[PDB]
């Protein structure tokens, strides 16, 4: 995250850490106890095989993510119109060999509805272990920051993305730079508050660079991909 | 006779290649056998080279080991350097009457700073019957191993009553725990309200104070 | 009409009627929703190819509980009551306690109107609160 | 299958004697060289004496010379170490070893072993005027004041070395430190045992550290709780 501040416990509780020989990756957001949305692009081969992927939440800081504590992902897909090339459908769901145990740090994130009625430009947070400038390291602690979403027509100006940015994909930022999501982010959470509740709009998942102007993080549409997350919910539940 | 002079320490990175070395002081490295053994903390020794550059059955073609007339020495290397490595590492060899040791060499793995996570715990109602009070710091998964623990007893820092501990480094996660224990009698111990660990270390940007006062 | 798992087309009258015909089980996997951020219940109808709310009338946990093991939460439950709708609706589905065993939207049939003029408000997993 | 499996350290006085033995099992014990290798605490390996296959030959460490002894009976498939004379500085772990490394030599008409394919687990001999100690354990109990909670238990006052810790009687190591014991300024050791474990879990689980001082014949399991 370029631009944040670090979260306090609590804060963004749905939030994961996602690890690979024993170091961060990507984030992901909590859904069910079971169940962890995150991006396409971080399970590409080799990293497809559930056995690589420990998950950790309710945890702050990397070093506190022991090895053996992370909970052992049972389960990885990728959304089947993912295209590595261009990034659309950049979605995957990641299902936990054993369940959470929700409390005041671990709490999932809501699937959005249909018909939010969300402002073009609505208010959203960002989180996760990324990079706090461009090219920089992974981050010690989780950061947060605050984004507006920006409208598909203004992201695919020929002076921001030039019709990059499809049905799959949504924009959040600022045009000006200086706030936006960065690498280590892949995956975590797009969420945005309304009727006071916190509701899981995007998963980070491309931008060119970092907080540069014209610039801002491209995330996955997730209202568009619920119809696929709760049939491979609904599918693992005929076990 | 003759000694052999083996590096207190060595280290580097997983996946990495790393060489022990083991120098005779008085006669030709190549006269006698040199056998190596592999000895992690707590455990019995296992031997992972034999004449020199044998391989016992089991081990991997990672541990190889050659002689160098030169340097009058023998060497032992670990390709693809794994976690599973970190322990103390001995060369053997023999005159005509004597099995001769090098004094060890201690591999450390290298990896990222981690700070340690710390934890208080007071006296037990059960030790304090007797008479004594042991309070106890736990710095757990820190690296590197460099660690300073200050105890404070009402904002007065504590000196000559307490011992430390560190265990070796991770099999799995190369990261090293320390328990620092402060030691005081229960009559001396109830004249205190306010019980506080500091931890000082790399990966910590300001010092851990941990603390709890007496009684609540 | 058309499936996602295959290119598959089939016909509108087949999506959630009950019977399988997508070879993903598209048509017949994706029949409840929750609609807007009130949790406003709502079941696709076959008859008139379209969403609408779901009647107060006769429904109580056992229901709600169902419908969210069809929507892939399987023993998830967190609240439900009768609210008046918000989603601009015309017709709803109610509820025929005599269906049989027989997935939740297929229990459902249209009537213009709710005998307890409410619509069922469902949320399937306590989410979205932080501090 | 080659196992070797010593007994017989022990708490002795300066002066005293002791005898080890090593039981070997899974190979012709009469076709191998056995060795003894101690390390005292904290330090590195140091042959003691070795024994050829029938016991004809038999050579000594310069610190041990006129004080120990080795043999073996073949037909009992045991090797031993009889230590007279002991001081504190023979306190050590000593390792029965298999010298399985060996050539025959024409000219000399015998074999000459020189190396060790075959370790032992070890036996403890402490040489030390003090008295046996069993220790008391005391929780090291979690602070009800996330995610990571911390336990353990501190085994106290206690002579000689060692003590073993497990915790659910050898189910839970995952996040187990047990730390080297510690001497204190009375004498006596002192060593805790800790383990991490989800907050989450504390309610719901057990954590019950299993403390060994087999020269006490103390046993001693303890159940740790907020
Ligand atoms: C709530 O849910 C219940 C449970 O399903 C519904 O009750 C069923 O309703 C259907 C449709 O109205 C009924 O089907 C009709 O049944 C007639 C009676 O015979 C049936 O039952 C006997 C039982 O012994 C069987 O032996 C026999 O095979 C039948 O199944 C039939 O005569 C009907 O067939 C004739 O009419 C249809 C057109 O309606 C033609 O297509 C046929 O060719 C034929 O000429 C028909 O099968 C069914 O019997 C009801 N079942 C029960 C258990 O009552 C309720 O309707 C529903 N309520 C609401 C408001 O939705
Ligand atoms: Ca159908």
């Amino acid at each position: 995250i370029v631009g944040g501040e670090s979260a306090l416990p609590g804060a963004w509780p749905w939030q994961v850490s996602l690890h690979v020989q024993n170091v961060h990756v990507c984030g992901g957001s909590i859904i069910t106890p079971e169940w962890i949305v995150t991006a396409a692009h971080c399970v590409e081969k080799p990293l497809n095989n559930p056995w690589h992927w420990t998950a950790f939440a309710g945890i702050l800081r990397q070093s506190f993510m022991f090895y053996g504590a992370g909970y052992q992902v049972e389960k990885v897909i990728s959304h089947p119109n993912y295209d590595s090339k261009t990034k659309n459908n950049d979605i995957a769901l990641m299902k936990l060999q054993k369940p959470l145990t929700f409390n005041d740090l671990v709490k999932p994130v809501c699937l959005p509805n249909p018909g939010m009625m969300l402002q073009p430009e609505q208010l959203c947070w960002i989180s996760g272990w990324g990079a706090t400038e461009e090219k920089g390291k992974t981050s010690e602690v989780l950061n947060a920051a605050k984004v507006l979403l920006i409208e598909t027509q203004r992201c695919n100006s020929r002076y921001v993305y030039d019709n990059l940015i499809t049905p799959a994909m949504i924009c959040a930022g600022f045009l000006q730079g200086n706030v936006d999501s960065c690498q280590g982010d892949s995956g975590g959470p797009l969420v945005t508050s309304k009727n006071n509740i916190w509701w899981l709009i995007g998963d980070t998942s491309w931008g060119s660079g970092c907080a540069k102007a014209y610039r801002p993080g491209v995330y996955g549409n997730v209202m568009v991909f619920t119809d696929w997350i709760y049939r491979q919910m609904r599918a693992d539940g005929e076990f | 006779n003759f000694m052999l002079t083996q590096p207190h320490s060595m280290s580097e990175s997983p996946g990495k290649t790393v060489t022990i070395s083991c120098t005779r002081s008085s006669g030709s490295i190549a006269s006698n056998y040199v056998q190596w053994y592999q000895q992690r903390p707590g455990s019995s020794p296992t031997t992972v080279i034999y004449d020199d550059n044998q391989r016992p059955s089991g081990v991997p073609d990672r541990f190889s080991g050659s002689i160098d007339s030169s340097s009058n020495s023998a060497s032992l290397t670990i390709s693809g350097l794994k976690t599973e490595d970190e322990a103390d590492y001995y060369c053997q060899s023999y005159d005509s009457s004597n099995v001769i040791f090098g004094g060890g060499t201690k591999l450390t793995v290298l990896r990222t700073v981690a700070a340690p996570s710390v934890f208080i715990f007071p006296p037990s109602d059960e030790q304090l019957k007797s008479g004594t009070a042991s309070v106890v710091c736990l710095l757990n998964n820190f690296y590197p191993r460099e660690a300073k623990v200050q105890w404070k007893v009402d904002n007065a820092l504590q000196s000559g009553n307490s011992q430390e501990s560190v265990t070796e480094q991770d099999s799995k996660d190369s990261t090293y725990s320390l328990s620092s224990t402060l030691t005081l009698s229960k009559a001396d111990y109830e004249k205190h309200k306010v019980y506080a660990c500091e931890v000082t270390h790399q990966g910590l940007s300001s010092p851990v104070t941990k603390s709890f006062n007496r009684g609540e | 009409i058309e499936c996602d798992s295959s290119g598959t087309c089939i016909n509108p009258s087949n999506w959630c009627d009950g019977v399988s015909h997508c070879p993903g089980g598209e048509d017949e996997n994706r029949c409840v929703r929750l609609y807007g951020p009130n949790f406003i219940l709502q079941v696709y109808s076959s008859q008139r190819k379209s969403w609408h709310p779901v009647c107060q009338d006769d429904w109580n946990e056992n229901y709600g509980r169902a419908a969210c093991r069809d929507m892939g939460y399987k023993n998830n439950f967190y609240s439900s009551q009768g609210i008046v709708d918000d989603s601009g609706s015309t017709s709803f589905m109610k509820l025929n306690t005599s269906a049989g065993n027989v997935d939740i939207y297929k229990k459902l049939y249209h009537s213009d109107a709710c005998s307890s003029k409410a619509v069922v408000s469902l949320r399937c997993i306590a989410c979205g609160v932080n501090l | 299958q080659v196992q070797l499996q010593e007994s017989g350290g022990d708490l002795v006085q300066p002066g005293g004697s002791l005898r080890l033995s090593c039981a070997a099992s899974g190979f012709t014990f009469s076709s191998s060289a056995m060795t003894w290798v101690r390390q005292a605490p904290g330090k590195g390996l140091e042959w003691v004496s070795d024994i050829s296959r029938n016991g004809g030959s038999t050579n000594y460490a310069d610190s041990v010379k006129g004080r120990f002894t080795i043999s073996r009976d073949n037909s009992k498939n045991t090797l031993y170490l009889q230590m007279n004379s002991l001081r504190a500085e023979d306190t050590a772990v000593y390792y029965c070893a298999r010298e399985g490394y060996d050539f025959w030599s024409g000219r000399e008409r015998r074999y000459y072993y020189y190396g060790m394919d075959v370790w032992g687990q070890g036996t403890l001999v402490t040489v030390s005027s003090a008295s046996t100690k069993g220790p008391s354990v005391f929780p090291l109990a979690p602070s009800s004041k996330g995610g990571t909670a911390a336990l353990g238990c501190l085994v106290k006052d206690y002579f000689p070395e060692p003590v073993t810790v497990s915790w659910n009687s050898g189910a839970l190591t995952s996040g187990v430190h047990t730390f080297p014991a510690v001497l204190q300024s009375s004498g006596l050791y002192s060593l805790s045992s800790v383990v991490t474990v989800p907050s989450s879990s504390l309610g719901t689980q057990t954590y019950i550290c299993n403390v060994n001082h087999k020269p006490s014949n103390t046993k001693v399991d303890k159940k740790v709780e907020p």
